[PDB]
């Protein structure tokens, strides 16, 4: 992937919505950087619950480093998309813009998209009750007097 | 028991004495271990663990 880094991410937003890139003459301004990266990095911090919500390999800023601008954000190359679409339809509001349908659809696609393989990780059973019999066909249990499942 | 050799023994005369020793214990020897509720590793091998305490 060629998008690398928060600003890269930004880049890609701003091109879609129609305030830089070429396909206008228009540039990017420091100014209108900076506020998308805030707002970047709060959107991926809401996603991202503690560790509860979303998992997409994003990483955080640190206090320490000067720009958050011009680090790696850390996703993986099926990520970007989705983040940068979110990101397209969380910041036209600031330009008093509004994220055209196919920008919406996108960005539903890539969020579900990005939340599919944790779901289908998180879908798990629970062990059987406390108050279950083993069974007379489990020979190991009736020999070790495992009569009964240890439950939670 | 001691014992002297003579004829005249005015003054002579020794005690008893006895000896003895001691017998004490020291601290007990002991197997304390735990049993986890919910551990497949726990319910099995319990009673080998009571085996090899012994």
């Amino acid at each position: 992937m060629q998008i690398k880094t928060k600003g890269d991410l930004v880049r890609a937003a701003l091109r879609k919505l129609g305030v830089a890139s070429d396909a206008t003459l228009t540039d990017v301004e420091p100014q209108s950087m900076q506020d998308a990266v805030d707002d970047l990095e709060a959107m991926m911090a809401e996603w991202y619950q503690d560790g509860k919500g979303i998992i997409t390999g994003y990483v955080f800023s640190d206090d320490e480093n000067p720009p958050a601008e011009g680090d790696d954000h850390g996703l993986r190359s099926s990520a970007v998309s989705a983040v940068f679409h979110n990101l397209a339809c969380r910041i036209a509001p600031d330009y008093a813009l509004e994220a055209t349908a196919k920008i919406i659809a996108t960005a539903k696609y890539g969020k579900e998209l990005l939340y599919k393989q944790t779901a289908i990780s998180r879908a798990k059973r629970a062990p059987y009750p406390s108050r279950m019999p083993t069974g007379s066909g489990n020979s190991f249990a009736n020999l070790n007097e495992w009569h009964y499942f240890p439950g939670e | 028991s001691p014992t002297q050799e003579g004829w005249d023994l005015t003054d002579k005369a020794t005690g008893l004495l006895e000896l003895n020793v001691a017998v004490n214990m020291g601290e007990p020897d002991n197997d304390f271990f735990q049993l986890r509720a919910d551990d497949l590793r726990d319910e099995t091998a319990y009673r080998r663990r009571i085996q090899s305490a012994a």
